[PDB]
């Protein structure tokens, strides 16, 4: 007979290569364990990975945040970079910026250095409340069996 | 000798022909490009910055007559013709093609081994002395990474305070 | 071409025309059709072989 | 057996040659994770979790000009909020993400074995010079005590809405 | 009600063209009766050999067409 | 709109739920409250409303005869009616044909094709139906390899 | 199960009618559920 | 000659043992007509799948994502609330993810063509927990029970969220026995 | 043997990475099939099609020529507005320049691309010369997935890509 499903193509008649690639043993985090070129796990390795993840962050902070900060009025008030006009550019006063990348504003996501700020942040709502397993003012799942235990018909 | 960052290895491209060459490449970029091409940027980043430098306290100052004045340098760029700034932005670019030989490219931009840096720009030929070209090598890189510093805090702190360098610092208003 | 073969047929009245089949023998004796190909497609009249010439069969790769 | 946990078997990844390794890894953390990463994450910690507990006390004892103004007297986490909106926490967190991406390279130089765990080469005063193993004991043991007493601070905050002083002052 | 009367019409004139164009292509010649032309257009059948040889002409295939051509006019 | 009035504002799209909801009233008229069939003419209304509310809502086209018209014609607008149905069918139909090729395949490089033709190997069939989701990229990957088309010269033909 | 059993359970006819069965039991449950469906949902 | 697992039926002759959670419960024999590597792969994958389910289930009724569209405590309303754009961002990435981690393999005839493609094993070891070969054989039977476990649990939450119409932990606390 | 832009597959046959713009990229085989010289050329000529068309999709949204102020900023609007004279003028321009690829493609071989057109000689020195033919190749790449987006964009929004980033209508109400 046939054993169904055994991933061989040969074995089902469909076309397959002959040398199959020898599997090495090198991680990257965020990355996969799998063949690459000569080289690539020594330049693009875990090391790359991680802190040109952090060099991303970092980039991020000033990002989250962008706009035209000015203190001329006394308080320190933000403008969106759009609103500055450029010379030199024809009919387009207004041009595209680093808004245009990232648009926060318009789906209305308060970005933060950390991810998440004041108006958009993670919303935790506590479960138990006021319940307790038993013999509480919340009628729980221990309850319901002891209920039924001391039953009377 | 001494390393930039004690904790952290010698980066192996490193190897101190470079002028300012402290060790100083944490993030291993000269891993990834070729380091003629990264002292190029940074000599050319540095003396774009010198020059920006010496023009946002000339400019706070003193003005042309045939342009107006701005409050501030960086709304200076805002004030004048917008003709003039191309043919400014058109100058910079056929400079920098005659200077690199139309050779403009990473691919070709070293085709003929010519140093970092090097365009060949010595009219009072200043650095004729070879020691005095490895002091002033020294130097160069040394002030033009201090004015690009400087060049980035003066742009910021001029959109923020909306007042000249040293206006800003004879009327200092904190931001809070 | 020889015993155990594949050949393609080159008849045009055959119902194998441009399909391979096996050569079971060759006569040498001189005949006009002395090789033998074996089918494993039938034909219409139920004959999986049949005598052809050395002109209408050419061996495959 | 494990010095700490007399009926437990000494971990396997523990050779107690690290400054506080007395054994303790009932749970076997340590056949996870690397041990290099473990102890960067612990004096990271650890370092952290004092200056974390010293500036409890310090806030409380004390409080900058300017400060108290826009935090409008808030303490501890509520001081976070409040300055978060100020914007001085975003200043923090940056210069804390620029001193942790070189963190990172250093973490895989640790991982590559060229920098021991926490060797930030960090000694201006020299006071390391005469007795490191012994300076490092008592760093990891001060950090230990910091984590737990800040976890006790911030958590006697959120009971009370006191600060550590001022609770022990009004219990 | 046009759209697919006209689809009918569409399947009429092409099974008609199907029929035509196949008996005018095989007259010659097929696997079955691979020497047809010797046989001339309108030779009634082959014999009950290789199967069955029945309506294996051109004009069988005139003959069929005019089935489908007087359904499709229909 | 293209060139009839949409269905959920026409009156003879109104009459024909109104004659149909009648129908089933007056067949209601003459069952028992909660009885078999009483339930059943009603659960019968329900649905008849239903599928005229939705029909109104789905934005369908209703001609002068007051039953929605299918515009095939391209139009992103009534993409739903032909194209979206059709790509459905379209990759159903290229997963069912591929499948098949694959086992006749593996039927053909076998001990006995034909038993395995009649007399099925429901294992290796099974994973050709498995296999079949990626049918698109799968069958121009055999074209591109040339194990899809066949040359003119290997095909059986007859006389001229 | 006999071997012999489930290469009849495997011949065509047997595997036919159970698919198509099938088929239909899919098809009339979608109608089932999602009746009067003469448009996809868009 | 028995099953651990089943005494009185005869042991799968397909599980030699050499798979974790291998206790010979094949009472249904699939393992005869398909190939153990494959139904390993997809065990593994059901499993993950309804680990992260179940822990989804269980921390999105507590703490959610800032937004009236992320703000729902029970799960299959969850389901429809959500962006649909992003729920269909999610459906493309998982495709490109399958795509990717199976390296072009994602078929019953191709999946296991490299010898060195072992049944559940995508390349997925970020943090390299899994080179330790004293501890890789413990770590390999904990994935499979709580894959199992977990399955048993997601399909257990889905249905019961089905009856009672409330979050889980919302259930287990305010129980209401089925009426009807 | 292994493909660069794939490294788990194997690399295509056809594609040995010695043409411009070769990363071993072919997942579904079209160079096993068709003609590699044929495929080259017809990558060049929708790489030129596409940088002219994003180019061109922008510009009129930053100036417009005299006689074309009136027409839309849109360019599918443009395209509406501007009339069968103007479009066929262009047609017989187009078809003129193909007169040259048919003589080329159907009587003439040559590289891929090669039409003779180098009128400042930029492509004399063989490394820039290697620079610039990568260069094109990937530059019409872009451009290609660019204007193709861009297109789609102007469909949706009905408005130029400038005048879309502006007004930040960037996501979707349904189809047109
Ligand atoms: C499998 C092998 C293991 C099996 C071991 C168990 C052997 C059986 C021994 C019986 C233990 C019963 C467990 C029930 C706990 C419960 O229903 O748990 C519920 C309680 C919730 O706390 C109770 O919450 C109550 C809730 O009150 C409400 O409920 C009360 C009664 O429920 C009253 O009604 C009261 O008026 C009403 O307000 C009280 O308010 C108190 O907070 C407290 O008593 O759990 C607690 O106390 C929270 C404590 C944290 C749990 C720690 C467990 C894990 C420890 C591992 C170590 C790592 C820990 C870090
Ligand atoms: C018999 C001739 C004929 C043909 C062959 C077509 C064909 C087409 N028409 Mg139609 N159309 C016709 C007559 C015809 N039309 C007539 C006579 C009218 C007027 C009554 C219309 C009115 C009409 C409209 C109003 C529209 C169409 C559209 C379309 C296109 C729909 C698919 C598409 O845009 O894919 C594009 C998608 C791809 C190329 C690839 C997609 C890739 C992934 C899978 C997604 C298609 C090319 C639509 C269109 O946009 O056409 C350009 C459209 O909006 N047609
Ligand atoms: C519920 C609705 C419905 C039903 C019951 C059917 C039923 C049928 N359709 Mg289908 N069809 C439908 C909707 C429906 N269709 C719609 C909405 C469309 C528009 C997209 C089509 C388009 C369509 C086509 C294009 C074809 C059919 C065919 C068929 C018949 C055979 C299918 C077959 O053997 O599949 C099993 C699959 C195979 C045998 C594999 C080969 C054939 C498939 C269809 C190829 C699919 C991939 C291929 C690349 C598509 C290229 C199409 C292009 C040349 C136009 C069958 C009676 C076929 C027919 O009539 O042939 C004479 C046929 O060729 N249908
Ligand atoms: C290729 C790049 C890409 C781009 C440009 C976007 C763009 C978008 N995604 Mg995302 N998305 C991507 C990849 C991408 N996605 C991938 C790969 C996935 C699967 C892993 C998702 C899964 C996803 C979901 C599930 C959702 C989005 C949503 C959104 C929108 C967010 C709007 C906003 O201001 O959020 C700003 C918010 C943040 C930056 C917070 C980030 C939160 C994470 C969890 C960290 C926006 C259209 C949301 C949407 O459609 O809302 C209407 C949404 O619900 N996306
Ligand atoms: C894919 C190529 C392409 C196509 C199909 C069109 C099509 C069009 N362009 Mg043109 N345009 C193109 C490239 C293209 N452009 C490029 C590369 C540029 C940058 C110089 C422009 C710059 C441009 C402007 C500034 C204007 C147009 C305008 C127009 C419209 C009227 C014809 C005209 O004046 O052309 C003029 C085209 C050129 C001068 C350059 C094309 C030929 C180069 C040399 C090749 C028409 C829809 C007019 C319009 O209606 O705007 C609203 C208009 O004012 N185009
Ligand atoms: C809504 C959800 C849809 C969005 C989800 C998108 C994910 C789609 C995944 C498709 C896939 O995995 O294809 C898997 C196939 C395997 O095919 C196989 O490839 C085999 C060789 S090999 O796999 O390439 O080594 C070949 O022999 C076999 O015939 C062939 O079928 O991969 C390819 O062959 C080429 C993939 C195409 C790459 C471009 C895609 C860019 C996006
Ligand atoms: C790198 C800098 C630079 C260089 C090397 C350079 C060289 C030359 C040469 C020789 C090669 C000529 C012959 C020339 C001629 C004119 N230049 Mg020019 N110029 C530079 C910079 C600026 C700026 C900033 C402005 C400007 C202008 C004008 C005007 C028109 C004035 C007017 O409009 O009255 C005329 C006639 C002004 C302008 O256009 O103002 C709208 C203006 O602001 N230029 N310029
Ligand atoms: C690196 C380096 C240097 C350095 C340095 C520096 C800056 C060193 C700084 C060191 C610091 C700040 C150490 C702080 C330790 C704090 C601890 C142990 C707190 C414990 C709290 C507890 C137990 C508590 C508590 C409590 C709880 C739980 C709840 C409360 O209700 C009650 C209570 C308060 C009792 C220098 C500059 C010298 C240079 C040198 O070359 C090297
Ligand atoms: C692999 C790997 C990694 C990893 C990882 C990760 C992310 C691992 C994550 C693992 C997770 C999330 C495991 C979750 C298991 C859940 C289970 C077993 C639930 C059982 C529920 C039951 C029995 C139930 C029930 C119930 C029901 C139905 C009825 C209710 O009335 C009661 C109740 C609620 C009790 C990392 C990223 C670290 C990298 C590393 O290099 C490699
Ligand atoms: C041959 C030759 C010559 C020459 C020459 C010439 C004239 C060469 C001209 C070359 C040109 C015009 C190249 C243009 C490339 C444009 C690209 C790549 C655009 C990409 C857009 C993207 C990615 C985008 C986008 C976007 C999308 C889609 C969505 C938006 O919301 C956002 C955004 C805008 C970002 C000369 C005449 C000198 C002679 C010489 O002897 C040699
Ligand atoms: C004739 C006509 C009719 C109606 C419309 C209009 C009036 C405009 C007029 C003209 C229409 C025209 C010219 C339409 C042209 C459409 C175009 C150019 C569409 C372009 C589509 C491009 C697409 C998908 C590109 C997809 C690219 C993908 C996945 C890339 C993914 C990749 C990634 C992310 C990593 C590396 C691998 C790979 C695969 C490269
Ligand atoms: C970053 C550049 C990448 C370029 C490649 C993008 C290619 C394909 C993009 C497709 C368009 C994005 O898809 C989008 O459509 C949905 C329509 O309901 C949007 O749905 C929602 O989007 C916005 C919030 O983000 C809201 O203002 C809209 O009112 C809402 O419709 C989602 O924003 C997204 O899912
Ligand atoms: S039945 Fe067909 S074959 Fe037999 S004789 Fe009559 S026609 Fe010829």
């Amino acid at each position: 007979a046939t054993v169904g499903f055994s991933g061989v193509p040969s074995d089902f008649c469909r076309p397959a290569p002959t040398a199959f690639p020898a599997e090495p043993a090198g991680m990257t985090v965020f990355g996969a364990r799998g063949p690459r070129a000569e080289g690539h796990r020594d330049k693009f390795g875990s090391r790359h990975a991680a802190v040109s993840l952090a060099c991303a962050a970092l980039l991020w902070q000033p990002i989250s945040q962008a706009g035209m900060y000015s203190i001329d009025s006394g308080s320190l008030a933000k403008k969106s970079f759009s609103e500055m006009e450029v010379p030199g550019f024809g009919d387009a006063k207004k041009v595209p910026t680093i808004e245009s990348f990232f648009p926060f504003t318009k789906n209305g996501f308060d970005a933060s250095p950390a991810l998440f700020g004041k108006d958009s942040m993670i919303v935790f709502e506590n479960p138990l409340g006021k319940c307790g397993a038993y013999a509480s003012s919340c009628h729980t799942f221990l309850d319901e069996m002891g209920d039924m235990l001391k039953a009377t018909p | 000798d001494d390393l930039a960052v004690p904790f952290l290895e010698r980066p192996p491209m490193l190897d101190g022909s470079y002028a300012g060459d402290i060790g100083f490449d944490p993030v291993g970029f000269s891993n990834y490009f070729d380091l003629r091409w990264l002292r190029e940027a940074e000599l050319k980043h540095g003396r774009v910055c010198m020059l920006g430098v010496v023009g946002f306290l000339v400019q706070e100052f003193v003005t042309l007559p045939m342009f107006s004045n701005g409050v501030t340098p960086v709304d200076d760029f805002f004030v004048v013709p917008a003709t003039g700034l191309w043919q400014i932005f058109f100058t910079i670019g056929f400079v920098e093609a005659f200077s690199n030989g139309f050779k403009l490219t990473p691919s070709d931009m070293f085709a003929d081994d010519r140093a970092p840096g090097d365009l060949g720009f010595d009219p009072l030929g200043c650095g004729k002395d070879p020691a005095a070209l490895a002091r002033r090598q020294l130097v160069e890189v040394k002030n033009g990474r201090l004015a690009m510093i400087a060049f980035g805090g003066m742009l910021h702190q001029q959109l923020l305070t909306k007042q000249g360098v040293i206006e800003q610092l004879t009327n200092f208003k904190a931001i809070m | 071409v020889k015993r155990g073969s594949q050949v393609r047929i080159l008849r045009k009245e055959s119902y194998w025309y441009q399909d391979v089949g096996t050569v079971a023998t060759i006569d040498t004796s001189g005949i006009r059709y002395p090789v033998v190909v074996r089918f494993e497609k039938v034909s219409y009249s139920g004959v999986n072989t049949n005598n052809f010439s050395l002109d209408e069969v050419v061996e495959v790769v | 057996m494990s010095p700490s946990i007399p009926f437990l078997k000494k971990p396997d990844a523990l050779d107690g040659t690290a400054a506080g390794d007395i054994g303790f890894d009932p749970l076997g953390f340590s056949s996870l994770a690397d041990i290099k990463f473990l102890q960067e994450a612990e004096i990271k910690h650890c370092r952290i979790a004092m200056l974390a507990a010293a500036g409890s006390i310090a806030q409380d004892i004390f409080t900058f000009p300017g400060y108290s103004a826009l935090t409008g007297g808030a303490k501890m986490t509520a001081a976070h909020d409040k300055l978060v909106a100020t914007g001085t926490m975003g200043q923090i967190l940056f210069w804390v993400s620029f001193a942790e991406v070189f963190g990172t390279v250093a973490l895989f130089d640790t991982l590559d074995g060229k920098r021991a765990p926490g060797d930030f080469k960090f000694d201006p005063l020299g006071m390391g010079k005469k007795n490191m193993a012994d300076m490092q004991l008592k760093e990891i043991k001060n950090g230990r005590l910091a984590m737990l007493g800040i976890a006790g601070m911030t958590h006697g905050y959120f009971i009370s809405g006191k600060g550590p002083l001022e609770l022990l002052g009004n219990f | 009600g046009d759209f697919l009367v006209h689809h009918a019409i569409a399947l009429g004139l092409h099974t008609t063209a199907l029929i035509l164009v196949k008996g005018a292509l095989d007259a010659r010649g097929s696997k079955l009766m691979p020497d047809k032309k010797d046989f001339g257009y309108s030779f009634p059948c082959d014999g009950p050999g290789r199967g069955g040889t029945c309506d294996i002409s051109a004009w069988d295939a005139f003959y069929l067409s005019m089935f489908w051509m007087l359904n499709t006019i229909g | 709109v293209a060139g009839l009035t949409p269905c959920k504002d026409s009156k003879d799209f109104q009459r024909r739920l109104d004659g149909s909801v009648k129908k089933l009233k007056t067949r209601l008229a003459k069952y028992e409250k909660g009885t078999p069939p009483a339930l059943a003419l009603e659960k019968q209304i329900e649905r008849t409303q239903a599928r005229f509310e939705r029909y109104g809502k789905a934005g369908l086209l209703c001609g002068t005869d007051g039953l929605p018209h299918l515009i095939t014609d391209g139009r992103w607008s009534h993409s739903g009616e032909f194209v979206i149905p059709g790509l459905f069918f379209l990759y159903i139909a290229g997963w069912i044909g591929w499948v098949g090729r694959s086992y006749v395949l593996f039927a053909r490089e076998s001990d006995k094709p034909t038993e395995k033709e009649i007399i099925l190997d429901v294992p290796a069939a099974l994973s050709f139906v498995s296999t079949g989701f990626i049918w698109p990229v799968s069958a121009f990957k055999e074209f591109t390899s040339g194990n899809l088309i066949a040359d003119e010269s290997e095909i059986t033909v007859s006389p001229r | 199960m006999d071997s012999n059993f489930l290469k009849y359970l495997s011949t065509a006819p047997v595997l036919l009618t159970v698919w198509l069965s099938f088929t239909a039991g899919l098809v009339i449950e979608a109608n089932r559920f999602f009746p009067d469906m003469l448009y996809f949902p868009m | 000659e028995k099953s651990a697992s089943v005494p009185f039926l005869s042991k799968p002759e397909k599980l030699d043992g050499s798979m974790a959670g291998d206790v010979g419960f094949d009472p249904l024999g699939i393992s005869y007509f398909i190939d153990v590597k494959w139904l390993r792969e997809a065990e593994l994958k059901h499993g993950r799948i309804c680990m992260l389910a179940t822990a989804g289930i269980l921390v999105q009724e507590v703490i959610h994502l800032p937004g009236p569209a992320f703000s729902s405590k029970f799960a299959l309303d969850a389901w429809s609330t959500a962006p649909r754009g992003g729920m269909v961002q999610i459906l493309i990435a998982i495709g490109l993810i399958e795509m990717v981690s199976n390296r072009f393999a994602i078929t019953a005839t191709d999946m296991f063509a490299n010898p060195n493609r072992k049944p559940g094993d995508l390349g997925f070891d970020p943090l390299s927990l899994g080179a330790n070969p004293a501890t890789r054989a413990k770590y390999e039977l904990s994935e499979v029970i709580h894959g199992r476990a977990a399955m048993m649990g997601l399909s257990g939450m889905i249905h019961q969220m089905i009856v009672s119409k409330q979050p889980v932990i919302d259930q287990l606390l305010n129980f209401k026995p089925v009426d009807a | 043997e292994m493909s660069k832009a794939i490294p788990f597959a194997e690399r295509p046959a056809k594609l040995d990475g010695k043409i411009p713009g070769d990363v071993g990229f072919d997942p579904l085989g079209f160079s096993d099939y068709y003609d590699l010289k044929y495929l080259r050329e017809a990558e060049i000529k929708h790489g030129r099609i596409c940088m002219l068309g994003a180019l061109g999709w922008l510009f009129p949204e930053f100036a417009k020529l005299p006689q074309f102020a009136s027409l839309s900023t849109n360019p599918l609007k443009a395209a509406t507005e501007l009339g069968p004279a103007g479009w066929a003028q262009i047609f017989i321009f187009v078809g003129a320049l193909e007169s040259f690829s048919y003589e080329k493609i159907y009587y003439g071989d040559s590289a891929p691309g090669d039409l003779g057109f180098d009128p400042l000689r930029l492509g004399k020195n063989p490394v820039s010369r290697a620079h610039y033919e990568v260069a094109e190749i990937k530059n019409g790449r872009l451009a290609m997935i660019g204007l193709g987006g861009m297109i789609h964009h102007s469909l949706l929004t009905k408005q130029g890509a400038i005048e879309q980033i502006m007004s930040q209508n960037f996501y979707p109400s349904g189809f047109p």
